[PDB]
Formats: structure tokens, sequence, C-alpha cells
């Protein structure tokens, strides 16, 4: 009866795990399994990546769906023993999902959860939703940017809208993947798997959104100050300039990418455009951002200007950008999973046996 | 099958006012001796019922959030508004309150006004 759940939020990029009740996640992860180019059978996570020399590395999840289930499979593995030290049939589990994730995929990892690991009781939560909540809030819009995807999530009263929720295909690792190409015009070829990581802590550390992208072109021509220095891992420093802030722009102009999709801006008014006019206000004045890839210094002035610009100017725009919002699905999570009714909530692997199954 | 708390079944049965505080992830009655007094370093949850002429009750739902309520508090209010408001098969309206900006409606629940005070029950993260 004495009973602690597990929390393991399930990134394209990264697993985030830990303890209910943690305000953190203790274990974060990438998510990546390695297996020999030519002969364990499976390597997860860091010690993947420094042994990419003879294992081929594959990411389970691909835009926020588990696509690979074996693979998927290993990193749950990975989570409750190598990373928890937890037996996962003896402890509930809160496990995170896409937005829009569909219900087969849904069935699959609770059959891999009660078949496989035979945890006694879980949950899935649906991601956005648990950020939402960690804002101390029911009703708003989510705009969760992680490494593989972007989704906009207006929720009403403490649910999701799934004919209001957008997909978008622009995410973190194609900033690190930008940030690579416009490097070239200094002279940087990165390239490699190595290579992109080193190119995504330079994101993480340099970038920056401008709050007017035209005015920020001129300024940053007129001197050196846009420049600033990282050191790499052989000593060498490397200055980077416009580059800083023309890399996340891309959020707000994906055509910098190739690409044909709407900006986060544009995405965020469409998606509240889908609920109803009575609703709208409440949502306008709760956007909330979730997700590694809304850390960027500027972003919650840009994108107050620019959904300001696009929305009725009779509503009360208000962009929330929580401090601790890289990881605010695993805290919604945590607190979920920590409450007196939290028992109610899940489903047991005798009712999942039965159904059956 | 519906999520019930012990304080759900006492939850909206007659007309009046109802006010639980977060205290350790879970829901906990508030003395009602001290009704109207809020800890600034706290979240609460407050249920008004009203009696409507054609018989049936209307609810409203507001969780208030104090300036150093820590993020439990805050979530769990949150949460918990969803969950009684789904108990009362969702006919609850919600509504967010901000300490020094709460709505006129919830002010007015209390006839010698809203107050607020230092101090509040220790976090749970
Ligand atoms: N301070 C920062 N500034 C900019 N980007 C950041 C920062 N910190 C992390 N990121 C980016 O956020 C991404 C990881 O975020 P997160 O863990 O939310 O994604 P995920 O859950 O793995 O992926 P997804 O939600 O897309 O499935 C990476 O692209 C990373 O480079
Ligand atoms: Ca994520
Ligand atoms: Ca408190
Ligand atoms: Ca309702």
């Amino acid at each position: 009866e004495d009973v602690q759940a597990l929390v393991v939020d399930n990134g394209s990029g990264n697993v985030k795990a830990g303890v209910a009740g943690d305000d953190a996640p203790r274990s974060v992860f990438p998510s990546i399994v390695g297996r020999p180019k030519n002969p364990k059978d499976a390597f997860v996570g860091d010690e993947a990546q420094t042994k990419r020399g003879i294992l081929t590395l594959k990411y389970p999840i691909e835009h926020g769906i588990v696509t690979n289930w074996d693979d998927m499979e290993k990193i749950w593995h990975h989570t409750f023993y190598n990373e928890l030290r937890a037996a996962p049939e003896e402890h509930p589990v809160l496990l995170t999902e896409a937005p829009l994730n569909p219900k087969g995929n849904r069935e699959r990892m609770t059959q891999i959860m009660f078949e496989s690991f035979n945890v006694p009781a879980m949950y899935v939560a649906i991601q956005a939703v648990l950020s939402l909540y960690s804002s101390g809030r029911t009703t708003g819009i989510v705009l969760d940017s992680g490494d593989g995807v972007s989704h906009t999530v207006p929720i009403y009263e403490g649910y999701a809208l799934p004919h209001a929720i957008m997909r978008l295909d622009l995410a973190g690792r194609d900033l690190t993947e930008y940030l690579m190409k416009i490097l070239h015009e200094r002279g940087y070829g990165f390239s490699t798997s190595a290579e992109k990581e080193i190119v995504r802590d330079i994101k993480e550390k340099l970038c920056y959104i401008a709050l007017n992208f035209d005015e920020e072109m001129k300024t940053s021509e007129q001197s050196s100050d846009i420049e600033k220095s990282y050191e790499l891992p052989d000593g060498n420093i490397i200055t980077v300039g416009n580059e800083r802030f023309r890399c996340p722009e891309a959020l707000f102009q994906p055509s910098f990418l190739g690409k044909e999709a709407a900006g986060i801006h544009t995405t965020t008014f469409n998606s509240i455009k889908k609920c109803d006019v009575d609703i709208r206000k409440d949502l306008y004045g709760n956007i909330v951002l979730s997700g590694g890839t809304t850390m960027y210094e500027g972003i919650g002035e840009r994108l107050t200007r620019d959904i300001t610009t696009l929305a009725p100017s009779t509503m009360k725009i208000k962009v929330v950008a929580p401090p601790e919002r890289k990881y605010s699905v695993w805290i919604g999570g945590s607190i979920l999973s920590s409450l007196s009714t939290f028992q109610q909530m899940w489903i047991t692997k005798e009712e999942y046996d039965e159904s059956g199954p | 099958m519906v999520v019930e708390h012990p304080e759900f079944l006492k939850a909206g049965k007659e007309p009046g006012l109802q006010i639980w505080r977060v205290e350790k992830f879970d829901l906990v009655p508030v003395p009602p001796n001290l009704y109207g007094d809020f800890f600034t370093g706290d979240a609460y949850v407050i249920l008004k019922t009203v009696q409507l002429r054609n018989g049936n009750l209307q609810y409203d739902l507001h969780y208030w959030l104090g300036n150093e309520c820590s993020q439990d508090e805050s979530g769990a209010a949150a949460i918990f508004t969803v969950q009684l408001d789904d108990y009362l098969n969702g006919r609850a309206v919600q509504h967010r309150e901000v300490q020094g900006f709460e709505s006129s409606t919830f002010s007015g629940y209390f006839k010698s006004g809203l107050k607020y005070k230092k101090g509040g029950v220790a976090s749970g993260f």
C-alpha cells in the first residue's frame, strides 16, 4: 500500500525520469539506442554516444511518437534499472505521451508496461496538459517545443481540445542543424554526429530571439558587439555573430529551413481560432511555454508582439515563460502522481490482464 | 471510475461556501473561523454553491494562489479543481484567482473582506 510512483517523460531527444514528489527529474539522458555495426545486444543514452564508432545509433521516438518499439523497450529498461535502480514491477508508473498520440500507440506502450515490465499500475498523461498544471492553470494554450516536435495545445477546464491541437515538425534539432549550416559562412564544417552535439551546446549557450528580426540585422551590422565566444572541447574558441539570433528566427520563419510550415506565432494563433469564440480570451491570456526550445532569451517578448499583431485588438495577450519550463512536463507528472487522488486514476495490471487484454 | 476524495463527498451538497487548503499534496478543510484570511505562502480551492430558482445548484470553483506558494501547491490546486469539477459532473465553472488581483465575485464571498497574512504550510516539494 505504501508506494511511490515513478515518473517517466519520453522525448524525441531526451528521457526525463525520477520519483513522484521530486521537484525536478534526477535522470535525464539522450533517447538513443546503439547496436553493433557488426558484432550487449544494445547500449543506451550517454554510453551509446561514447561507442558511436562501433554502434549504429537510432532514435526510437520521432517527432514525439514512439516508432521503434524494440529500441524503446531498451530505453525503458535502462530507465528503470540503470538510472533509477527501481523494480518496475513494484511501482506505479506515470508515463507521458504526445498530443494526438494514436490510441494504437498508447495501447502498445500499455501492453509493454504491463506484460514486459509487469508494472502493477500505470497512468498515461498528455505532455502539454502536465505542463499547464505545473504552471498552476486549468485553462490556457501550451506551446511545447522540444527536440523533435512542437505542439500548440488548447486546454479548457483541465482537458485538451483535440480538434484545435497543432503539430509542427520544427523544433530544436532543426535549429541545431540550421546553426551547423550557417556556420559555414565563417568556415566551419560541422557535420558528424559528435559535432552536432557540440553545435547543440553552442546554440543553447549563445543564441537568443530578436524582438524585431529586421531591426536586429541592422543593429548587429553596425559593430562587432554581436560577436560572442564559446570554448570548444579542444580548447579552441569559436566566435558567433548574427547567427546567434538568425538560428532561432527559423521558429518564426520556417522558410529559413526550406519548410513551407507556418511559424510558431501563426500556429499558436491558428490553434486558438479553432476554439469557440467564447473561450478564446482565456487562451490568449494564458499562452504557456514548455520545453527546451522555448528556453531562448527574448522568446516571450517576441511571441507577445507577434501574436498581438495577429489577434483581434480586443484580446489581452499574455505569454507565460515559467523559469522551470524546460522540464515542466515531468514536474507536472511529479505533482499529479503525488496527489492523494492518484491511486484512483490509474489502471491496475489485474484490470488490464482481465480486459483482457 | 469517477475519482473521489472524502472531501469530494462533502462538496456542493448545500448552498454555502467551502474552502480547502492544499497541504502536502492533499486537500484539507480550512477551519471556518479562519475563512477569508489567506496565507500568502499557500494555495487554496474554494467552492461557492448557490441555490437556483429552478431548484438546482450552481457551482463556482476558484483556486487561489498566494504570491509565495510553492509549485506543488499551485499545481495541486489546479488539478484538485479539475477533479472536483469532474466529480460535480463538469457543472462547475472554474476560476483562477491570484493574490491581489482577484475577481470581484470572489472578493464578494467574504463579507468582512478578503485578507492576506504571512506564513503558510510547508511545501510538499
Ligand atoms: N537553454 C536552451 N536554449 C535553447 N534550446 C535549448 C535550451 N535547452 C535545451 N534546448 C533544446 O531543447 C531540446 C530538448 O528539449 P526537450 O527535452 O523539451 O525535448 P524532448 O522532450 O526530448 O523532445 P520532443 O518534445 O520534441 O519530443 C534540444 O533541441 C535542446 O538543444
Ligand atoms: Ca517533450
Ligand atoms: Ca505553502
Ligand atoms: Ca466545468
